């Protein structure tokens, strides 16, 4: 039996391996569902200093 | 004032606890797991937070 | 540093075992890891468990 064990690393680090998704445009200053580097969430976004 | 602020701060800090779940972030559990086990993890988080 | 299309594997039905831990088999196309360690070998069937 040929065996492959795929261990996936979820850390607070850049995603070097991602899924076949489709990056979309940016909507600033408006309540939006967001997905940044796998971090999914819901909120409003502003420019920061 | 300090007692009230300490109570509020402790209540906020309790959201970072795992309470036995795989992750303290509810969105992470929802994104990683299908409902059959995501519900168990969410139940652990619900017990702790309640 | 690559795109990971997992539907090819999970929907191939050419494998006997496809168990996952910490990650559902229908959501790895929606996740994204930093380090994926693909472990490839051969093992007896009664030992696959």
């Amino acid at each position: 039996y040929r065996v492959v064990v795929l261990s996936f690393e979820l850390l607070h680090a850049p995603a070097t391996v991602c899924g076949p998704k489709k990056s979309t445009n940016l909507v600033k200053n408006k309540c939006v569902n967001f997905n940044f580097n796998g971090l999914t969430g819901t909120g409003v976004l502003t420019e920061s200093n | 004032v300090n007692q009230n602020a300490q109570a509020l701060n402790t209540l906020v800090k309790q959201l970072s606890s795992n309470f036995g779940a795989i992750s303290s972030v509810l969105n992470d559990i929802l994104s990683r797991l299908d409902p059959p086990e995501a519900e168990v993890q969410i139940d652990r988080l619900i017990t702790g937070r309640l | 540093n690559c795109v990971a299309d997992y539907s090819v594997l999970y929907n191939s039905a050419s494998f006997s075992t496809f168990k996952c831990y910490g990650v559902s088999p229908t959501k790895l196309n929606d996740l994204c890891f930093t380090n994926v360690y693909a472990d490839s070998f051969v093992i007896r069937g009664d030992e696959v468990r």
